[PDB]
């Protein structure tokens, strides 16, 4: 109150000096039951695989992306991703995801990198400068290796241009290497363009197969169709949270209700637009909200030049919430309730007042309005005054202000 | 030919209930009293989106098409109910001039006596759809009366539209607008009643 | 309670304070113009149990013992018939049992006493000679009560029956107080409505912007929702220490009324009511104050002929109270606002002058009694 | 930066003039209030019931004070009060006598 | 009647219908104030010749 009013004395009154607001007991986040995991595992445990030359693709759209279930997974050999750490990918969203997929010799990934160069990167898998998307790569000699040499897996060795940024070409035409005619078939300076590494089990990890998925992101006009899993917390009742509802944040007393919302309906909106319901995404109940309670907090002092007690007011808050007394202006803290009645010293709300009594204290009473009277009347007795007083009855008014007057180009500026 | 709309063709403006009041809103609705296209057939404009309705418990009204060319050049939504539930793709098409049914790709989904009312549009990559199914006793106009249209799909397709066609005994057709209503939810939240604010100076 | 907005508030300084400062000076107002109103009795009289008021019937203003607050029946008309964004409303101090117990006590007051519980402690006297001395004080003279006396009583107790009636018809009756009802809503709404405007930033939900952008682009943009929601509350205060001044205006006409109608017998025409006033009763309504102003009107007029003098021997009588006129062809004396025709003589009259300077004198006899 | 200051220290002006617009048409509510004791209550007798002081207004008196006025108001109030039977009419040769 | 400036006006929210709502208050207050004044008379009374 000293610090309120900027001074040492206080006179005897009602002060407001805070505000009160219960503070929320923990968070809450809601979203509807996890459905449509994107079908990666499709690609990661296929029996078959790609030929580099040839890489298989499959557009990933409308689906939740959780990208834990593969950065978690220690199987993986390699896994880059470019322009985004690899956690943060379960808060992202894209317009479309493709697993750009091939077997390789373990040497050849170190070609699989933003704008490098060599056999795979320029004549089969071309990869851009500025590459946002995760490469992923792993030994396969337990699924892509045979004895005497598995020759089914291929790549181009020969082309006359580079592959431009995810760039595709299946064509076995013949590399002419001079001036020499080939006529679309094999020969001297008419190199046939796809090569195999021959994957047998006695290999060194160089040699031995890998194989290899690309996950090319991708973000245009058209929605974001892909994005990391949302989780959920536990839900609360009869408690003051913090909250969020698919998008919808707020903080509350979040409680059960009776309202009957319609089956496409999410959201409650008071006549004021104040949220006043949200429906549960997991378990369609409709939960009532209500703000956390706040409110004014009051202190009723007599004057420091007689006492240094005090009593506190929170004005429209239960006490529950918060001698200790429930008034209907509030929780009163610190004043003696009192079945008595008295003229108001200090007025509090609803009929309530308090002062300082009897060792003296702070008291709170309902106000008396004054001492009751039955008049005496009868159809035949009159009163009639015998003697008078004289009475002198000081009235005082308020006439005029001080005059002030501003320079505004002075006080604005000077 | 045309027939009066009457108040046909409110759906509801937001996912949000409301109760006992009256919100004012602004939205492509179709206007009060404003005229419908009347057929028993043509490709038709989208402008801001459609609402389309129905004298239909045959299922000879099957489908529809959206896009700009509806033919293999750019994407193109095929809409179809499969007498048993509604299917969708918006694969860019090779379908004919003028098709009807016997009496690389983005997107694909699966699901008188009386009226099938819908609305269609398209805003910011999602097509919007609404619908609702209520009796009738009157063979030539639609319906003189109120009751308003529940949201059946949100498909967030990234497509543009200028164009539209019925997939083929009465239906009728009236472009979207940009009025503003005022609408009134009942104890039980659901829009009774509604005035558009353009219509008349009552009204206003 | 968003951090991030709070901390730049802190920039604009003591605005807030100055907005709180100015709702509390408003707060207090009105119970400084409850109490003035409605606590201008020293003491809470009450009525006797027995209700001899010379059959005047007060029974549909007095209190109902049977009521779950001790409102009469017209208060009970009156208080059916008018019907957390930061925001609080505050109780008053004085709760309407209270009120209603200040309007029980003027009321057993004014029938029991009179004016006398103004000027003093209250003095009883009989209801009918209270009445006579209200009539007596309008010029007209006691006597037309105490002959009348049944007939006024019929009359007054009728009048009582139309307020009912009147009050049941419709609510539109209480205008004034429902528009104050009405008014404050209204401004509430329109506060509460101003949190969804954007004021030119980005997005009008806080956490959004704090969402959509970096440190320094957020905080551009929330200076904007600053500006725009610290404009609308300066609009809303500034609008209700306005609408306050206009109500506490009004406040002093109602203790004013209380003071000069309630508490005496104005003479002051048309201001409790119109007619010639008798006395009026307050009955307390939501937000406010009703009198039933209770007013003589005379009804049923006849032309007479007058003269302002009449001669006797030589000697200009004039009349000492009321006014000559004549029943056709006699001439007699009347009191001025009630036909009560006496015969002229030297008591009813009072002499000055001769019959030379008078225009408009006639000739006729004063009986010396 | 300094429209930054312009505009703040403008709207702290114009605040101030706004709510000193408003307290001045308080205190000339109460300068006409205080003109018009003086009229009634100094100048005159008034018969307004408790306008000067409570008890029945015989006289009042201004004083000056700073920014205001004011008054003793000096008034009969009655004071020792007995009980009587009263009558409205008094019964003599068979005619009402009134007071 | 610019539309470029009015759009952006209605960002401001309930501001511009306040203001017409006030000075309607202020206008319709003027024949009220002028009614109480000049019409306490019920009925309009002639000299005679
Ligand atoms: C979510 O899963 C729970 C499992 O108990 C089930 O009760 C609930 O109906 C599901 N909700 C949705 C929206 O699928
Ligand atoms: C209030 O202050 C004055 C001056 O300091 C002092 O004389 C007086 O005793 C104080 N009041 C009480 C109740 O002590
Ligand atoms: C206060 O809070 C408790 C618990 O929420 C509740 O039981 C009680 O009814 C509330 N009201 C009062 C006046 O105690
Ligand atoms: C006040 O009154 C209540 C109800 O009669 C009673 O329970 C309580 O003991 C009383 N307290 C005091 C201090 O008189
Ligand atoms: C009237 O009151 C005065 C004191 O105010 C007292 O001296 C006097 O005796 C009383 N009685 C009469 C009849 O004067
Ligand atoms: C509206 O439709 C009616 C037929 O139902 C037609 O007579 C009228 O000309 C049409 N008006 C417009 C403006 O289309
Ligand atoms: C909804 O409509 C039904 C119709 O029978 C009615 O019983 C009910 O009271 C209404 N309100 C709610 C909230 O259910
Ligand atoms: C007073 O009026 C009420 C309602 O008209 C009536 O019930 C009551 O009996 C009346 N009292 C007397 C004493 O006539
Ligand atoms: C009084 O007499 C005149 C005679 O011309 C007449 O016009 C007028 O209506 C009469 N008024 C009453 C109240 O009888
Ligand atoms: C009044 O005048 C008429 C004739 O004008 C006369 O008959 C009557 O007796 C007189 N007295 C009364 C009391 O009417
Ligand atoms: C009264 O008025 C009439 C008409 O003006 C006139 O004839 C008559 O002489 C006047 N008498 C007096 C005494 O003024
Ligand atoms: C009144 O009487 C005197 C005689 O006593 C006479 O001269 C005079 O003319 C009379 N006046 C009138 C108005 O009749
Ligand atoms: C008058 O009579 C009442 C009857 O209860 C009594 O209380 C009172 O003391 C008496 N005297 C005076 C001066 O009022």
């Amino acid at each position: 109150t000293k610090c309120t009013l900027k001074s040492f004395t206080v006179e005897k009154g009602i002060y407001q000096t805070s505000n009160f607001r219960v503070q929320p007991t923990e968070s809450i986040v809601r979203f509807p039951n996890i459905t449509n995991l994107c079908p990666f595992g499709e690609v990661f445990n296929a029996t078959r695989f790609a030929s580099v030359y040839a890489w298989n693709r499959k557009r990933i759209s409308n689906c939740v992306a959780d990208y834990s279930v593969l950065y978690n997974s220690a199987s993986f050999s390699t896994f880059k991703c470019y322009g985004v750490s690899p956690t943060k990918l379960n808060d992202l969203c894209f317009t479309n995801v493709y697993a750009d997929s091939f077997v390789i010799r373990g040497d050849e990934v170190r070609q699989i990198a933003p704008g490098q160069t060599g056999n795979i990167a320029d004549y089969n898998y071309k990869l851009p400068d500025d590459f946002t998307g995760c490469v992923i790569a792993w030994n396969s000699n337990n699924l892509d290796s045979k004895v005497g040499g598995n020759y089914n897996y291929l790549y181009r060795l020969f082309r006359k241009s580079n592959l431009k940024p995810f760039e595709r070409d299946i064509s076995t035409e013949i590399y002419q290497a001079g001036s020499t005619p080939c006529n679309g078939v094999k020969g001297f300076n008419c190199y046939f363009p796809l090569q195999s590494y021959g994957f047998q089990p006695t290999y060194g990890v160089g040699y031995q197969p890998y194989r290899v998925v690309v996950l090319s992101f991708e973000l245009l006009h058209a929605p974001a169709t892909v994005c990391g899993p949302k989780k959920s917390t536990n839900l609360v009742k009869n408690k003051c949270v913090n909250f969020n509802f698919n998008g919808l944040t707020g903080t509350g007393v979040l409680t059960e209700s009776n309202k009957k919302f319609l089956p496409f309906q999410q959201f409650g909106r008071d006549i004021a637009d104040t949220t006043d319901a949200v429906r549960d995404p997991q378990t369609l109940e409709i939960l009532d909200i209500t703000p956390c309670s706040f409110g004014g907090v009051s202190v009723i002092t007599p004057g420091t030049n007689t006492s240094n007690q005090v009593a506190v007011l929170y004005q429209g808050v239960n006490c529950t919430e918060v001698n200790v007394f429930q008034t209907r202006a509030g929780c009163l803290i610190g004043a003696e309730h009192v079945n008595n009645s008295y003229e108001c010293d200090i007025p509090i709300g609803a009929g309530i007042c308090a002062s300082y009594q009897t060792s003296q204290s702070i008291i709170a009473y309902t106000m008396s309005l004054g001492v009751e009277n039955s008049v005496a009347y009868s159809n035949n007795s009159i009163a009639i005054p015998t003697n008078f007083t004289i009475s002198v009855t000081t009235e005082i008014l308020p006439v005029s202000m001080t005059k002030t007057s501003v320079d505004c180009t002075m006080y604005i500026c000077g | 030919a045309y027939t009066n709309s009457f108040t046909r063709g409110v759906y509801y403006p937001d996912k949000v209930f409301r109760s006992s009041v009256l919100h004012s809103t602004q939205d492509l609705f179709l206007p009060f009293f404003s005229n419908v296209t009347w057929f028993h057939n043509p490709v038709l404009p989208f402008n801001d989106g459609v609402y389309f309705a129905s004298t239909e418990k045959s299922n000879i009204i099957r489908g529809w098409i959206f896009g700009t060319t509806l033919d293999s050049k750019t994407q193109s939504l095929l809409i179809v109910n499969n007498a048993t539930n509604v299917v969708i793709k918006v694969c860019e098409f090779q379908f004919c001039n003028d098709p009807f049914l016997g009496v690389n790709c983005t997107f694909e989904y699966v699901s008188f006596k009386n009226l099938r009312e819908f609305v269609f549009k398209n805003i910011d990559g999602y097509f919007k759809i609404y619908s609702k199914h209520t009796p009738i006793n009157l063979v030539r106009g639609l319906p003189q009366g109120f009751s308003a249209l529940e949201p059946l799909v949100d498909l967030p397709i990234g497509i543009n539209i200028t164009r539209f066609q019925t997939l083929l005994a009465a239906y009728y057709v009236g472009y979207l607008q940009p009025r503003t209503f005022l609408l009134k939810y009942n104890e039980n939240g659901t829009i009774t009643d509604a005035v558009d604010c353009a219509l008349d100076p009552l009204s206003e | 309670d968003s951090t991030e907005c709070s901390n730049l508030l802190l920039q604009y300084g003591s605005f807030c304070t100055q907005l709180n400062r100015a709702l509390t000076g408003i707060a207090v107002e009105q119970d400084k113009n409850t109490q003035e109103v409605f606590a201008q009795v020293k003491q809470i009289y009450k009525t006797p149990p027995i209700k001899d008021f010379g059959g005047f019937n007060f029974s549909q203003i007095l209190p109902d013992p049977s009521k779950p607050s001790k409102r009469s029946f017209i208060e009970d008309l009156l208080f059916n018939k008018v019907t957390f964004n930061g925001l609080t409303v505050l109780p008053p101090l004085l709760t309407d049992e209270m009120i209603a117990q200040y309007t029980s006590a003027l009321l057993a007051g004014t029938i029991t006493s009179g004016w006398t519980f103004g000027a003093g402690a209250a003095l009883q006297i009989p209801f009918a000679m209270q009445m006579a001395y209200r009539f007596n004080g309008i010029g007209v003279t006691q006597n037309v009560l105490y002959e009348n006396q049944k007939l006024i009583a019929n009359q007054f107790n009728s009048a009582i029956g139309k307020i009912q009636d009147s009050l049941s018809s419709t609510a539109s009756a209480l205008g004034k107080l429902q528009d104050v009802v009405n008014q404050n809503a209204q401004a509430l709404n329109t506060l509460v409505k101003q949190l969804s405007s954007n004021f030119g930033a980005i997005s009008s939900v806080l956490n959004d912007i704090l969402s959509r952008l970096d440190k320094v682009e957020a905080e551009v943009q929330i200076d904007r929702l600053i500006t725009g929601r610290l404009q609308s509350l300066q609009t809303y205060v500034t609008q209700q220490l306005i609408r306050a001044a206009e109500i506490r205006a009004s406040a002093n006409l109602a203790a004013t009324k209380m003071s000069e109608c309630v508490l005496g017998q104005s003479k002051r025409v048309d201001f409790c009511g119109k007619g010639y006033h008798l006395m009026s009763f307050p009955q307390s309504a939501p937000h406010g104050v009703v009198f039933l102003h209770v007013t003589y009107v005379p009804a049923q007029e006849k032309n007479f002929t007058t003269a302002p003098a009449i001669c006797h021997d030589g000697k200009a009588h004039f009349p000492r109270e009321g006014v000559f006129v004549s029943n056709g062809t006699h001439w007699f004396v009347t009191q001025r606002n009630f036909y009560e025709p006496q015969i002229i003589t030297t008591d009813n009259t009072f002499v000055s002058g001769n019959c030379d300077v008078v225009i408009g004198i006639v000739n006729n006899t004063v009986y010396d009694p």
